């Protein structure tokens, strides 16, 4: 209940639009993830400035479980196809 | 030991702005075909306008050139190990004097590595004397 | 070999002094020049390239050193550390001015801070009562 | 670069999406000569299409789920039930 | 990590800032882990 | 105390005997164990020896004495190396550092003035004895001529405070209070040069680039100190007239500490954006004494003790950088990552105990004087989070372009790190980190 | 840290510190309780970091 | 391994293996708990319409 | 994969109570749907 | 692992994929202009291409100063450091 | 224009003079073999040094220095100073009057 | 839009968010009961219930608690009973559904 709160909630809510917009339109793999990683903090922040702590932390626990398992994905990705983070590159991976 | 001339040729400068040209239709269109497709349209516009003067080819490659700078992609492709890419350089090799400068003991380790290494002294020596001597 | 051999000297005034300041900084006459007479600007110093900075330099020229992309003997710019690779420089020059940037970001805040700020009393409720919570002196009632 | 092919294993007229390319090149009255570097990068047997990708991504265990859904049902009525 | 536990289990504002710039110092440290420049302006991106 | 002082005057003929350049740190060092055994200090006065007392304050200011000192002697080894003349060095060192002990454990202002400017005799002796450079005479005549040209009225209005009181001792003083804008300043400008203004600090950076690595050493450990001890001294008894004229030496302290942080990003040496960042923290040190708060003097107590170890270390890296490189510039250090590996780990432990650190008692200093600054005005929080934010934008430049990038080409070959420098450069740090524990001993002076 | 790796070290501390610190934070649920220790550094003018 | 103008080397039993074991994994998980909550999808609780109550109970 | 009911019955001492009408409850999930529908079809990309 | 009989396959591959060039008269010292029929912009297709295959960036100096497929061969070798 | 390239010509000419010296003294076993550490004498680099050390000798007081010395530093220190002061004095004649409660004033250091 | 629209176009036809009975509670003669609590307030701050939860039935939140501690921390084995708490929700709200509606209606007879 407080001007910080609508504020954060705004620019919470801001940078949800502005990660879904970027990660659309970025062509490379882990700023893609790493635009991923703005939405879900928007997600959190904008909970938090609705009130509630315990769905922010749930939601902190889960993001770091499936973020984490992505970043690892992408790295043995690049890993195989040598240090080309670059997504026009990469294609048909679920075969190899 | 041929060191590049920084003069630049109409035909070199043409040949630039082809290469450019396509490395953004390359980012611009992921897709191989479509951007086949656009190439042979874009080497087809090239070829309809080789047969120009030298004074308009000039005044229409300063157009092209800014043709190029308009529609350049936000996030231009590049090869990674090349410079300029996504992990150009990632270690940095020092030069090989430090392996001069280890201990003893630590050069026991690989003792036929360092006796190649002082033998290979001499004929740098030799071949500097040689060379700028 | 210490400063005060190598330095900058006095501002040449004449065409002679410019042409040995040339030769004393191996640069050719014609790429030599000077700076300004006024308080700040430098004498006898060499003007070097301000257009843009290290990264605009070509990487795939064999360079002396590879690293500051220079050769052996040649003048270091005297803003060198703001034209640096590190700071405030370009591979490709930008797209579009320094003013359509901030002027479009500025412009998508005020729009979005306008359209939150006026609709901060226009959020929308279910068909819900306030919450009923238990006092000693007020006592609430079912429906049944 | 191990067992290197030659070029006349390459064809055009065998895929689809590079011939189609090419009969819009020929309706537009042009030719293109790098089609044939292009034409192991679309296999059916090495490398498949692309509803059988997306069959083989979005289901890769959904046979194996359903049975071990299947039998995570008949021993919940054997104990539960 | 330890940085970060000590971010973590801190409730003083003096302690959470002994764990805010230990986690600042160690993330600007492995971002430059890797030597060029793009490294270089990551970590003074992420250092500010 | 008599005990320290009658060690250094018969250490004084270790100098004069061959091949005795390394006993003289060890006896230094054990001097310094000795002194850390006495330790029974409280905010008044103690040891009471004739003319010779210690209190919380003296007491922190005689150990970093000792250990920048200590550490000296072990820093320059070049002067071992080379035939330069190391008796002549030792009784430079043994003579100075007596008198920085003479010059803190002062009962009195006059005898903290004499020993105080007869400091700089030996400094000015090192600066241009030393040192590598042919402008030694341009660095010790700014040093000698600036302080000597603010602190020579200083003696008229510290014999024009004995002719209104009486008396020379500090706590006889500490009662009075004084309404006029003159003695303020004699008492005050002094002082306001020996640590750096922005105005008035031209002597520093032109004076520590110079000198050798001791210079640098007693210069950015120890004698930027010398002035915040005489205000901490002179402060309790012009507290009103302070009150009047404080506010523009806050506020050029701050937008100078903003200024020389801006300056340090466009420096190309080693060794002078060391000497320009003494000017920024030494600037919240100023800033902070002048509010007179409990807060403001104990976190400038606390941060010239954390910031004369952790520049003095800084200084050292520099100089093991220079004896290899051959020379001091930012263009030459770069990618020492790949040559001294091992060093790089003591570059960012110095470097980050220059900003604001997790461990370090700089962050406690920096955390306690940045309350009085707050407290003192609204204003302020403008201008401090500039430059606590510049101070780390500078302070991790000069980490990253060194140990960072790749190498310079056409380097010769250079020997490798020593255990010497390893642990002369452990000796400035684990003291910043054991010290947080007993930190009430180093803070609370009053 | 010789004739092993680091980083297998590493994995297995902190597994062992990761189980411990959920199993201690199993607890911690079961009571709703909350511990707050605190350490001493400098005391001045009633305010103590 | 290294492959030119051509798939990769064939792939082990082990990583089949794994990947149909991972895949059934996750959509057993999946409908399992579509068949013993299926009502977490829909709403769990009823929604009566405000519209449709008596006037005459409380008006 | 355990993640979310082994968190679940953990975090939560009291679960909140959701009344929602038949075009809220589902309504993030035809948001997903028409997302996963639009997001992948759209890349795909045909000659003209 | 590489190798300079690989390296010469790749580049005669590459360069016989290439419909504009005749097999018959392709070789490994056959110059690109006087001896084949190639314009100024098919010899930048020619770089490209080996940009693409060879998976780095050949700069504009480096592309006028080769002439045959041998000093391609050359190139590519001295930048991936093979000489076996 | 024909005498460009003459220019571009004699920098290249000049280019690899000072390139073949380089080349010479980088690979210098004897000064590599002296021990001794140190850098190939750069005339630029010690160009760069005076440049940035000795900037007294080519100033002058003129209108453009007068007006960034005053812009840049006199003028933030004034408005800075003045703005401390009169925060200052406005805080305190409040103070000294006595229009704030003993238990309602900021920074009790408590 | 909505809810939050109508409040924009007619405010006196649609009352506001979070709204208490303006009023009377008895005007609509009903004579309807007295919601009694079962648990005191005593137990309620031994089982240290938040603020937010301490509702017109935390009995049957205190019960869920003591099932959770009963077989922790496998507490889906008394899991209906989860639900059984949460329909006491759920009647509340039915409650508070009607709580609004009736006073729109009570707002709608006096226009
Ligand atoms: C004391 C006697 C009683 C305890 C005892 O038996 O000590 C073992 C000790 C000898 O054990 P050790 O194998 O030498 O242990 C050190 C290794 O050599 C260390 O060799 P390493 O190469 O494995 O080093 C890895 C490194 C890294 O190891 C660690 O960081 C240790 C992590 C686990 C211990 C954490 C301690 C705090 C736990 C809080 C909960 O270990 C250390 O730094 C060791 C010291 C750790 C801090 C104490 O004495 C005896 O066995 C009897 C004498
Ligand atoms: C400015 C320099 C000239 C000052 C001249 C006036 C001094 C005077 O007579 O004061 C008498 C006043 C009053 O003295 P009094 O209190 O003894 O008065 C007795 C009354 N009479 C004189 C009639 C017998 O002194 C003071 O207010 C106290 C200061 C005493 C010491 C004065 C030192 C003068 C130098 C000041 C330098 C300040 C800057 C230092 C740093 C920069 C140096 C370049
Ligand atoms: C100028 C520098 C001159 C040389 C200084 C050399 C180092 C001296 C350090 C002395 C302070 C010190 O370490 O105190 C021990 C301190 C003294 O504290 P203490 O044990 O007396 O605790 C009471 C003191 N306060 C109230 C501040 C907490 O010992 C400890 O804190 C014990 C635990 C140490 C932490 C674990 C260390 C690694 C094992
Ligand atoms: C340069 C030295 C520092 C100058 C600025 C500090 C200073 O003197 O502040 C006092 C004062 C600060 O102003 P002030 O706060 O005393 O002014 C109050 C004004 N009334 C009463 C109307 C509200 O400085 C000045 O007035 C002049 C500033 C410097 C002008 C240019 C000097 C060039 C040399
Ligand atoms: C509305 C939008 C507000 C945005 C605010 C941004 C604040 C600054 C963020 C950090 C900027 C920065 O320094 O970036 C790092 C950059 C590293 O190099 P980079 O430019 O990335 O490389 C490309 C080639 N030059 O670094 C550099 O290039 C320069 C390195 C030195 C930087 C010095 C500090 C400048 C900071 C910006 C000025 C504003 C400071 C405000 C402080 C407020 C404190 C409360
Ligand atoms: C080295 C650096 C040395 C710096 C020395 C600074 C000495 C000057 C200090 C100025 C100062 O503090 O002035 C305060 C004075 C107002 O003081 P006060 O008595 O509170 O105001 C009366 C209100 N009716 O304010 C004034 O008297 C105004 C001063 C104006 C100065 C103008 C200078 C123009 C050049
Ligand atoms: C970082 C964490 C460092 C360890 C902290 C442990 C801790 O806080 O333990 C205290 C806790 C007290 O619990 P308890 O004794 O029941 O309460 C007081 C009434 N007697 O004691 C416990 O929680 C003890 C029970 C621990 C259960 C999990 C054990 C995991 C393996 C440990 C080896
Ligand atoms: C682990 C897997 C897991 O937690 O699965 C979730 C599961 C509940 O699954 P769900 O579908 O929501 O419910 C089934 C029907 N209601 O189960 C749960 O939510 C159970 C609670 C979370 C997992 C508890 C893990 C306990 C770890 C070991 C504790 C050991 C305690 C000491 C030894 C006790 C020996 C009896
Ligand atoms: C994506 C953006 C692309 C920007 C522009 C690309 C297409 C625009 C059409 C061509 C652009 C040009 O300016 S072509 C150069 C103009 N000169 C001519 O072709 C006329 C004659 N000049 C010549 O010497 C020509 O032979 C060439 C083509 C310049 C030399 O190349 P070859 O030796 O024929």
């Amino acid at each position: 209940t407080s001007w910080l709160g609508q504020l954060m909630l705004l620019l919470s809510g801001l940078t949800m639009f502005m990660a879904g917009l970027g990660a659309n339109f970025e062509f490379d793999l882990k700023k893609i993830i790493a635009l991923s990683t703005l939405s879900q903090l928007g997600l959190m922040m904008s909970i938090l400035s609705m009130g509630f702590l315990k769905l922010a932390m749930f939601h902190l626990l889960t993001h770091a479980l499936f973020k984490a398992l992505l970043f690892m994905c992408a790295g043995a990705i690049i890993h195989n196809m040598n240090n080309s983070q670059d997504i026009r590159l990469m294609g048909g991976l679920s075969i190899h | 030991a041929q060191v590049p001339l920084a003069i630049v040729s109409h035909k070199r400068q043409v040949c630039s702005l082809y290469k450019r040209a396509l490395r953004n239709l390359e980012s611009w269109y992921d897709r191989r075909n479509v951007y086949r497709y656009r190439a042979v349209q874009l080497r087809a516009r090239f070829d309809e306008n080789r047969s120009k003067d030298l004074g308009e080819g000039i005044r229409l490659l300063a157009c092209g050139q800014r043709e190029l700078f308009e529609t350049r992609h936000f996030q231009p492709r590049n090869f990674a190990n090349s410079a300029g890419g996504c992990a150009f350089e990632r270690e940095v090799i020092p030069p090989d004097w430090v392996l001069d400068y280890w201990h003893p003991l630590e050069k026991a380790q690989y003792p036929e590595y360092f006796a190649k290494r002082e033998q290979r002294k001499k004929e740098f020596v030799t071949w500097w004397e040689k060379q700028y001597g | 070999g210490w400063n005060k051999d190598y330095k900058p000297g006095p501002y040449p005034q004449t065409e002679k002094e410019r042409l040995a300041a040339a030769k004393k900084y191996y640069l050719l006459p014609e790429e030599y020049k000077p700076y300004a007479d006024d308080g700040l600007g430098y004498g006898d110093y060499p003007k070097l390239g301000y257009g843009l900075g290290v990264e605009a330099k070509d990487s795939y020229y064999p360079w002396d050193y590879p690293e500051h992309k220079r050769n052996q003997h040649e003048p270091i710019s005297a803003d060198h550390d703001l034209y640096s690779e590190d700071r405030w420089s370009q591979a490709e020059p930008p797209r579009y001015s320094n003013a359509y940037y901030f002027a479009c970001f500025l412009g998508v805040m005020s729009g979005c801070l306008a359209l939150y700020y006026w609709l901060d009393d226009k959020k929308m409720y279910r068909p819900v009562a306030a919450k009923q919570y238990p006092s000693p002196g007020v006592k609430h009632y079912t429906f049944e | 670069p191990y067992t290197v092919p030659h070029a006349s294993t390459y064809k055009v007229e065998s895929v689809p999406q590079l011939v189609e390319v090419k009969e819009a090149l020929g309706r537009q009255g042009l030719k293109d000569p790098w089609l044939r570097n292009e034409v192991w990068r679309y296999e059916p047997k090495a490398f498949g299409t692309h509803r059988s990708r997306l069959n083989t991504f979005l289901f890769r265990g959904l046979g194996v789920g359903f049975c071990a859904f299947l039998a995570t049902v008949a021993v919940e009525y054997a104990l539960g039930i | 990590v330890l940085s970060m536990m000590l971010l973590i289990i801190s409730p003083n504002l003096i302690s959470i800032l002994l764990g805010w710039d230990g986690l600042g110092l160690v993330s600007y440290c492995l971002v430059i882990y890797f030597q060029n420049i793009k490294s270089y302006n990551a970590g003074m991106l992420t250092a500010l | 105390m008599l005990k320290i002082i009658f060690f250094l005057l018969f250490l004084i003929p270790f100098c004069f005997i061959n091949n005795m350049y390394w006993m003289v740190q060890i006896m230094m060092f054990f001097i310094s164990f000795i002194f850390l055994l006495m330790n029974n200090f409280m905010n008044y006065w103690s040891e009471i020896s004739y003319f010779l007392g210690c209190d919380m304050l003296s007491y922190g200011l005689i150990l970093l004495s000792l250990w920048i000192c200590s550490l000296m002697l072990l820093a320059s080894e070049m002067i071992n190396k080379h035939n330069n003349y190391k008796n002549l060095f030792l009784l430079n060192i043994i003579i100075l550092l007596l008198l920085l002990i003479l010059t803190f454990s002062s009962m009195s202002l006059f005898m903290f003035y004499l020993f105080f400017e007869s400091s700089l005799i030996p400094t000015l002796f090192l600066i241009l004895g030393w040192g590598y450079q042919p402008e030694r005479l341009q660095a010790g005549l700014y040093l000698l001529f600036y302080t000597l040209l603010v602190s020579l009225p200083m003696l008229i209005g510290i014999f024009y405070v004995m002719n209104k009181i009486g008396s020379m001792n500090f706590y006889l003083m500490n009662n009075f209070m004084f309404n006029y804008d003159l003695l303020y300043f004699c008492l005050l400008c002094a002082f306001l040069v020996k640590m750096p203004m922005f105005l008035v600090h031209l002597w520093l950076p032109k004076a520590h680039v110079e000198a050798p690595v001791s210079g640098s050493m007693i210069l950015a450990g120890i004698m930027l100190k010398l002035g915040g001890y005489g205000m901490l001294r002179v402060i309790s008894f012009l507290q009103l007239m302070n009150l009047k004229y404080s506010f523009v030496w806050i506020s050029i302290s701050l937008v100078g500490g903003v200024l020389v942080s801006l300056v340090c990003l466009r420096q190309t040496d080693l060794k002078a954006l060391i000497a320009y960042s003494s000017v920024a923290h030494m600037g919240i040190v100023l800033s902070g004494l002048l509010t007179m708060t409990y807060w403001g003097l104990c976190g400038s107590y606390t941060l010239m003790i954390a910031h004369g170890l952790c520049s003095s270390g800084l200084f050292c890296l520099a100089n093991v950088s220079y004896e290899r490189l051959g020379s001091r510039s930012m263009l030459i250090n770069k990618g020492l990552l790949n040559f001294m590996p091992s060093m790089t780990l003591w570059w960012f432990l110095l470097s980050s105990a220059n900003m604001a650190a997790p461990p370090t008692l700089n962050l406690l200093g920096e955390i306690s004087l940045l309350n009085s600054i707050v407290s003192w005005s609204w204003i302020s929080m403008i201008l401090l989070s500039f430059l606590s934010f510049f101070s780390a934008a500078y302070t991790l430049y000069l980490y990253s372009f060194s140990q960072h990038g790749k190498l310079f080409s056409g380097v010769y070959s250079f020997s490798s790190g020593k255990i010497r420098e390893y642990l002369l450069m452990l000796l400035h740090w684990l003291p910043l980190n054991l010290l947080i524990l007993k930190s009430e001993s180093f803070m609370l002076w009053l | 840290m010789k004739y092993l790796s680091i980083c297998s070290i590493s994995f297995v501390n902190l597994i062992s510190m990761s189980l411990s610190c959920f199993l201690l934070s199993l607890y911690f649920l079961l009571n709703d309780m909350i511990y707050f220790i605190e350490w001493e550094l400098v005391s001045l003018n009633s305010m103590s970091i | 391994v290294v492959s030119y103008r051509n798939g990769p080397p064939p792939h082990s039993k082990a990583t089949k293996i794994g990947a149909l074991t991972v895949g059934g994994a996750m959509w057993w998980w999946v409908i399992w708990h579509l068949w013993h909550e299926p009502d977490h999808i829909t709403g769990e609780f009823d929604y009566p319409n405000s519209r449709k109550w008596s006037n005459t109970e409380l008006g | 994969i355990i993640g979310g009911s082994m968190l679940n019955w953990l975090i939560f001492p009291f679960p909140y109570m959701i009344c929602l009408p038949i075009y809220m409850k589902l309504l993030t999930l035809f948001v997903c749907i028409v997302g996963g529908l639009f997001g992948y079809l759209i890349s795909l990309s045909n000659l003209f | 692992p590489l190798s300079l009989k690989l390296i010469n396959e790749r580049v005669l591959l590459v360069l016989k994929l290439y419909d504009k060039i005749d097999p018959s008269k392709l070789n490994v010292e056959s110059h690109f202009i006087n001896d084949l029929g190639l314009d100024s912009l098919d010899h930048v297709e020619v770089i490209m291409a080996m940009e693409d295959e060879f998976g780095f960036e050949i700069p504009d100096s480096d592309a006028e100063k080769l002439l045959k497929p041998a000093d391609i061969i050359k190139y590519v070798a001295d930048k991936e450091d093979v000489y076996e | 224009s024909n005498e460009e390239q003459e220019f571009i010509k004699r920098k290249h000419e000049a280019t690899l003079k000072l390139r073949q010296e380089f080349l010479k003294q980088s690979s210098n076993p004897y000064r590599h073999a002296t021990g001794e550490g140190g850098t190939v004498f750069d005339a630029g680099l010690a160009r760069f040094q005076a440049m940035r050390v000795s900037n007294y000798e080519h100033f002058k007081p003129t209108g453009k220095s007068f007006r960034t010395g005053l812009f840049a530093v006199v003028l933030p220190i004034a408005l800075y100073a003045w703005a401390l002061k009169a925060e200052r004095d406005g805080r305190e004649e409040k103070y000294r009057t006595g229009q704030v409660a003993y238990k309602d004033r900021q920074f009790k250091f408590i | 839009m909505g809810n939050a629209l109508t409040h924009y176009m007619k405010p006196d036809v649609m009352p506001g968010p979070d709204v208490v009975p303006t009023f009377d509670p008895l005007l609509g003669f009903k004579s309807r009961k007295e919601r009694v609590m079962i648990a005191t307030q005593e137990e309620m701050e031994s089982a240290k219930l938040p603020l937010e939860f301490r509702d017109y039935c935390a009995h049957l939140a205190i019960a869920y608690q003591a099932c959770r501690s009963d077989t922790f921390p496998f507490v889906y084995k008394c899991a209906h009973q989860k639900h059984e708490y949460l329909t006491c929700e759920y009647e509340d709200y039915v409650l508070r559904m009607k709580e609004f509606e009736r006073e729109r209606r009570l707002l709608e007879r006096q226009k």
